[PDB]
RNA sequence: GCUAAACCUAGCCCCAAACCCACUCCACCUUACUACCAGACAACCUUAGCCAAACCAUUUACCCAAAUAAAGUAUAGGCGAUAGAAAUUGAAACCUGGCGCAAUAGAUAUAGUACCGCAAGGGAAAGAUGAAAAAUUAUAACCAAGCAUAAUAUAGCAAGGACUAACCCCUAUACCUUCUGCAUAAUGAAUUAACUAGAAAUAACUUUGCAAGGAGAGCCAAAGCUAAGACCCCCGAAACCAGACGA
RNA sequence: CCGAGCCUGGUGAUAGCUGGUUGUCCAAGAUAGAAUCUUAGUUCAACUUUAAAUUUGCCCACAGAACCCUCUAAAUCCCCUU
RNA sequence: ACUGAACUCCUCACACCCAAUUGGACCAAUCUAUCACCCUAUAGAAGAACUAAUGUUAGUAUAAGUAACAUGAAAACAUUCU
RNA sequence: UCUCUUACUUUUAACCAGUGAAAUUGACCUGCCCGUGAAGAGGCGGGCAUAACACAGCAAGACGAGAAGACCCUAUGGAGCU
């Protein structure tokens, strides 16, 4: 298949 | 807990199990010993041995008649209404040295028992209890403290 | 084998134990013969007596059986006319 | 490990065995609780064996302080100068006579 | 120990608020495993082999065990010089003054456990001197017990209140099993 | 947050014997939080280190740096202060002793790289030290020369002793 | 660094208070005061667990029987997920089978 | 968190205390400096049977380069003074030949002259003398 | 906070030795 | 000496007792926070499933009437994993507490706010002086990783033996795991600080107590009975079902 | 990020599979197999571990352990002393 | 003839070198009861010990001052020019 | 396109100033040849080589880095379809 993977963001206030 | 396996992981499989082979529990054909069990009556045991005994020791008194009530009160048998015991059976353990002229009520009685009280000159009589009136006659007083 | 009940928090039994064995007090179970009422026609007499008799069990498979009963089935039983009453004590034995 | 830690020659002191053997100890301070079960082997080895210590080499001088502390301590003071502090918290007799005759 | 009931509780994983989800999907990404947040190995999460609810400690020994247990503090206390037996407390004056320099004339010590009976008849003066007082103590002789004994120096019975207790120690030699408790009548024992 | 360098000014040392040394002047002095990396600023106080005050001052005038500006202001308030407070009467009698940088607070930043994905910028802050101290600059050691390494040598090969026994 | 610099405030306890002078005081009273209550009925907790033991398992069996009916709703929930799993945990999983 | 742990700073400090002297990061990091100071007791303690050894093997060079200046061979020298019944061994023969070279070319002429009369001795099966510098003392 | 005694009074005296190290007296 | 370290107290948890709250004026079911106009449409419904039976197809405790006992008994059950009563007995009214935690702990909370997602929903972090800040003083310094003060010196798992000297001389194939076997070029680890993983029965052993009886009703018993001690882990799937939210 | 969306709850789903499983010291401590939708697991046997009761345990000499055709070996089993 | 081990002897003391598993003796931090009062003792209890789970959180390193990032020119800082 | 490539412009690139990441990282004081070894050694054996340190290139090696192989097998693990 297509495998993927969406990234992921970290919270803003950090 | 060992190496890696359902030992060390905990899940192993249940009390009897044989590995999918037939348990050994489960090979042997049914048969009917405990069949019946929680009906049948149960009698305690009181040896002659262990009449004289009381009667010797200060304890149930030969002077008045003896129900189970005065045994219980001796504490020379404990008889649970419950798990089915119909009352105290009389039996012949003690024939040989028992002296003692005493009149008895007991719920079940054999020959040779009978005989030897009545040769020292006593009474045996065999009498019935239900399960409710064993539980009155055993313990008296939480009967009379249930005001019934 | 259900450890702690999920009603009082109590042990259960197995009851196909009972249902195939008896526990004598002094700590004999007797079983039954395996297949002592299954094609008969083709043992001889020799095996056909072989299989009818009560026979005891080894010392793993009574702890086994122990450990899958309460101890209410291991108590003291007074029947009034139990056929298996001279068994039930043992005598004469030494370690 | 040997190279962990520093090292020095043997020598006696100030030439001991050639003229006359001295005692090189010169001071034993003893600080012993009154009350606590820490020092109650201290307070036996006070009460029975100190006394005939100090008669059996006169010259050391034995200070029994007596103060309260949770762990008895000896602190022994040599002629060249050195100070060697040992504990005594929870030991019995025996021991504490063994640990102050190799002081 | 018996008394004791501790009521810690911690939260495990499953009652922990939230932590539903699983976070970063099991394949793709290049970071640890993870099912769900407040797992044990994370920061917030719940515990997991915590205490659990109220706790009991309740356990009883047999009664036998407890009356020796006052039998033997009763020697101990003997043995010791630390027992005293008045015949009737009572006190001329009434202030905790009089009876601290009392127990020190006697050389009792810090601690004494003043022990009566049945709770009525103690007289004013012995109540309003160890009202006040933090180490003297008034207790009923039905109110005693192994520990009060044991924290306390000096203790102090009455005379009347040694008999109770050689009567109420002594019956439980030379007695029957139960058969039912002993709240019952039972047509010798009151 | 510590503050150490600052209270240096405040030690008071007591009157000196006449039959003494002079026991020369010592200034401390700091710039906090300076929009600066400290390795940047670190290659400056390694320049200033042993020099003299005024040919430090020549060598931050025309070095093209932006630490060189705030080194070249700190050295003047310290030459202010040592010449106005700290009891030093010449104004070119100074040479730096000590000078270094430490790291400051900093600040943190996303840089959205080109993804879904991103780093963590870091404002970076630093500070700078300095001590003064009055006289001439000490001369610089000189390279030790060939009798320095023969008498080296010689002293080596006499300190050997018979190993492993007695 | 996990130590703490200055040392932290000594606390004082009162041995002689009220509570600790009074210990055990009314207990072992069936023994001697002829047995009109018993050394359960001293203690001073839960209703439902008032002189008995128990294990995990059977405290929480206990508690959904004697109380259960009038506790919240989160709590009840979260006392039958617990009893769910501390079921399927003794009864399943473990050692000693 | 009930009774968390406190003085945990006090086992790292027993153990980076034997790793002061190391060099990079294993005189600082605790992780590191575990296994560096385990692995240095180890050696510590099975460097004494290589010191044993090594010891023993100096004093048998000395022997031979004090004997070789002699005129004689090591494996001689050792054999004929053993032969003479005495029972020096390598150290205090190694401290001889180094502070005590008088004494030690008087070994060596002893040693060489048992080697002579066992050589006469080889050659005549005894008869007569077998010998003055042996004749060994017998004990009882 | 770590609650307890008797570590913070061991480090008390660890940084009086550390402390009298650094600075020895006459 | 820079970055830095340290604080107790906001509070919170488990119980007992006790039944708990809701319009100051105005607006709020239409596009809620909108003063004002004619089709009145309307709710009453076995939970299912994961899991256990080492699969799985009947089956698998969750059901809301106080305890203990009867009893894990009679019973039900591919009579198997397991499920499980009833008759009967009785259940002493009042006391404001903690061998519970202390900012990575305790409710997620300073807060369901910021922030993310159209939407259901998810959901954080943190503060530290002081009697007096209407005392800005000079102190209070001493401790992790990272740096500076203070770059390097031929050669070698960083060390040991040592030596007059650090190097130079001799020896020495990092750790855990899985493996018959790992230095293996097999897996995991940049470091520091905090947090993070053995919970329990029947039957046995030891120690008390009593003794043909033991036990504070029920239970056991041809030396037994009661009590105590001791003993059974964590994280990780693709999946299933039910109800909501979206063109 | 659709061979069947997303969020919540049963859910700490389950896994014979991988990884991990924290103070010191001492001692004992290596496996003939059978069954099983079972060989990646489990049960029973053998070994190993602890505490008790009892007396024989190991090593072994004379005697002894069918055959048949054509050889038929190193050995083994039992076994008084020691 | 000699060299050549943790084998043996020599002076001293001797429980102090196996995987899974089992048995035993001690022990830090914490609370409680009683002691103690420059940090300890006797008992009970447990959220009772981390060199490691592509473990969670927070700080700082290496890669690295590396990749990358900008402002058209003159001038009176009115304007002009490309 | 090539035989067979060359010159020029811009971007890029090298030096100066400013701001200033990311994958990766057990510790490294990080050489060659032959042999050995869990079968392909910078860390082992025997030889050879060897003052230290940047700056700019190259990709032969570190079984180089990002994805708990998508090829093959196992699981009394799933799911789509007929
Ligand atoms: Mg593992
Ligand atoms: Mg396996
Ligand atoms: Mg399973
Ligand atoms: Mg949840
Ligand atoms: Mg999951
Ligand atoms: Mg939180
Ligand atoms: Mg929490
Ligand atoms: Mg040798
Ligand atoms: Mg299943
Ligand atoms: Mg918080
Ligand atoms: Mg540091
Ligand atoms: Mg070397
Ligand atoms: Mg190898
Ligand atoms: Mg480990
Ligand atoms: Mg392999
Ligand atoms: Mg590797
Ligand atoms: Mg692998
Ligand atoms: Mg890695
Ligand atoms: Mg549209
Ligand atoms: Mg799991
Ligand atoms: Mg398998
Ligand atoms: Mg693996
Ligand atoms: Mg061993
Ligand atoms: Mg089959
Ligand atoms: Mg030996
Ligand atoms: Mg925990
Ligand atoms: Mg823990
Ligand atoms: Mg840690
Ligand atoms: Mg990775
Ligand atoms: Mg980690
Ligand atoms: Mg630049
Ligand atoms: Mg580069
Ligand atoms: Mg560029
Ligand atoms: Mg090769
Ligand atoms: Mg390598
Ligand atoms: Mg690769
Ligand atoms: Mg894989
Ligand atoms: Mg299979
Ligand atoms: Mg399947
Ligand atoms: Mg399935
Ligand atoms: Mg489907």
């Amino acid at each position: 298949k297509k495998r993927f993977t969406p990234p992921i963001y970290q919270p803003k206030f950090k | 807990r060992g190496h890696k396996g359902e030992r060390q992981r905990g899940t192993r499989p249940r009390l009897g199990f044989e590995g999918g082979q037939t348990p050994f529990y489960i090979r042997i054909p049914k048969y009917g010993f405990n069949e019946g069990h929680s009906f049948r009556r149960q009698y305690k045991p009181l040896s002659l041995n262990r009449l004289q005994y009381l009667i010797d020791l200060g304890r149930v008194d030969p002077s008045q008649p003896i129900d189970l009530t005065q045994l219980v009160n001796g504490r020379g048998v404990t008889i649970q209404p419950l798990k089915r015991d119909y009352g105290v059976q009389l039996v012949e353990e003690g024939a040989d040295t028992f002296t003692a002229k005493v009149n008895i009520e007991v719920q079940l009685a054999s020959e040779l028992a009978i005989a030897a009280i009545e040769k020292n000159g006593g009474v045996v009589t065999t009498a019935f209890y239900d399960p409710r009136s064993l539980d009155i006659v055993c313990k008296p007083v939480p009967f009379f403290l249930r005001g019934q | 084998l259900t450890y702690f009940s999920a009603r009082k928090g109590k042990r259960k039994t197995v009851k196909a134990v009972i249902d195939r064995f008896l526990r004598l007090h002094c700590g004999l179970w007797v079983r039954r013969k395996a297949g002592y009422k299954k094609k008969l026609w083709k043992k001889t007499p020799a095996r056909k007596k072989r299989l009818r008799e009560f026979v005891f069990c080894n010392k793993t498979q009574s702890k086994l059986l122990d450990k899958m009963t309460t101890s209410f089935w291991k108590r003291r039983n007074w029947y009034v006319d139990d056929p298996y009453q001279k068994y039930h004590d043992r005598t004469n034995l030494k370690v | 490990t040997a190279r962990g830690t520093p090292s020095r020659f043997l020598a006696s002191v100030l030439h001991n065995g050639l003229g006359r053997y001295v005692q090189q100890l010169q001071r034993l301070s003893f600080s012993v609780s009154r009350d606590g079960a820490s020092s109650r082997g201290a307070r036996e080895f006070v009460e029975r064996e100190v006394i005939d210590f100090a008669r059996r080499n006169p010259g050391v001088v034995i200070y029994v302080n007596s103060r309260p502390c949770c762990v008895p301590r000896v602190v022994a003071e040599y002629l060249n100068g050195a100070v060697r502090e040992e504990s005594i918290h929870c030991k019995s007799v025996e021991e504490i006579s063994t640990l102050v005759q190799k002081l | 120990n018996f008394k004791r009931i501790s009521y810690a509780k911690t939260k495990t994983r499953a009652e922990v608020r939230g932590g539903g989800r699983k976070p970063w999907p099991q394949k793709g990404t290049g970071r640890a495993r993870h099912g769900s947040i407040r797992s044990p190995l994370w920061r917030g999460g719940g515990v997991a082999h915590g205490p659990r609810g109220p706790t009991s400690y309740y356990y009883m020994l047999p009664m036998k065990v407890r009356a020796l247990g006052l039998k033997v503090a009763l020697t101990v206390k003997l043995a010791q010089d630390d027992l005293h037996i008045m015949d009737s407390l009572e006190l001329p004056t009434g202030d905790p003054q009089y009876l601290t320099e009392l127990a020190h004339y006697r050389r009792w010590g810090d601690s004494v456990l003043l022990v009566d009976l049945t709770h009525e008849e103690m007289p004013q003066s012995i109540v309003e001197a160890t009202s006040r007082l933090k180490t003297f103590n008034l207790i009923p002789a039905v109110g005693l017990n192994v520990h009060s004994m044991l924290k306390h120096q000096t203790l102090v019975l009455t005379l009347p209140t040694v008999a109770f207790l050689e009567d109420k120690l002594l019956w439980q030699d030379s007695r029957y099993r139960p058969l039912y408790p002993f709240s019952l009548p039972y047509s010798d024992f009151p | 947050i510590s503050r150490k360098w600052e209270k240096k000014n405040k030690i008071v040392y007591p009157p000196q014997l006449p039959g003494e040394p002079r026991r020369p002047a010592e200034i401390y002095h700091c710039r906090r939080q300076i929009k600066y990396s400290k390795d940047k600023m670190w290659y400056l106080a390694k320049l200033i280190r042993g020099m003299s005050i005024d040919q430090a001052l020549a060598q931050l005038e025309f070095n093209d740096k932006k630490g060189a500006k705030i080194i070249k202001e700190v050295l003047l308030e310290a030459q202010d202060m040592a010449v106005r407070d700290h009891n030093v009467e010449f104004r070119s009698n100074l040479y730096i002793a000590e000078s270094t940088s430490g790291r400051g607070q900093c600040l943190k930043r996303i840089r959205y790289h080109g993804r879904g994905r991103f780093g963590i910028m870091e404002k970076v802050y630093c500070h700078y030290f300095v001590k003064l101290v009055e006289g001439p600059p000490p001369p610089p050691e000189p390279p030790k020369t060939a009798v320095a390494h023969a008498k080296e040598y010689i002293q080596q090969l006499r300190s050997r002793t018979i190993v492993h026994t007695l | 660094i996990g130590i703490r610099l200055t040392l932290p405030p000594p606390k004082v306890v009162d041995r002689w208070n009220e509570k600790r002078a009074m210990f055990g005081v009314y207990d072992n009273i069936g023994i001697l005061g002829n047995f009109e209550k018993h050394p359960k009925e001293l203690i001073r907790g839960p209703i439902w667990l008032r002189g008995w033991k128990g294990n995990e398992l059977q405290r929480c069996i206990r508690k959904r029987k004697m109380v259960g009916s009038r506790m919240f709703a989160d709590d009840l929930h979260n006392l039958n997920k617990r009893i769910r799993y501390l079921y399927k945990h003794f009864n399943r999983h473990g050692k000693f089978r | 968190l009930r009774n968390r742990v406190t003085d945990r700073y006090f086992r790292i400090q027993e153990v980076l205390k034997h790793a002061r002297h190391f060099r990079g990061r294993k005189n600082r990091c605790y992780r590191l400096a575990v296994r560096t100071v385990i692995r240095a007791f180890v050696k510590c303690t099975k460097a004494r049977y290589l010191k044993k050894k090594n010891m023993r093997t100096l004093w048998i060079n000395r022997i031979t380069a004090a004997s070789q200046e002699h005129g004689l061979k090591y494996p001689a020298l050792i054999g004929n003074l053993v032969k003479c019944q005495v029972e020096l061994n390598r150290k205090v023969l190694a401290d001889l030949a180094i502070y005590e070279p008088k004494t030690f070319k008087s070994l060596a002429a002893l040693a060489s002259r048992r080697r002579h009369e066992g050589f006469a001795a080889a050659l005549g099966d005894g008869k007569e003398p077998e010998g003055i510098f042996s004749r060994v003392v017998q004990y009882h | 906070v770590k609650k307890g005694f008797r570590a913070a009074f061991r480090f008390q005296k660890e940084l009086e030795r550390q402390r009298l190290l650094r600075c020895p007296p006459p």
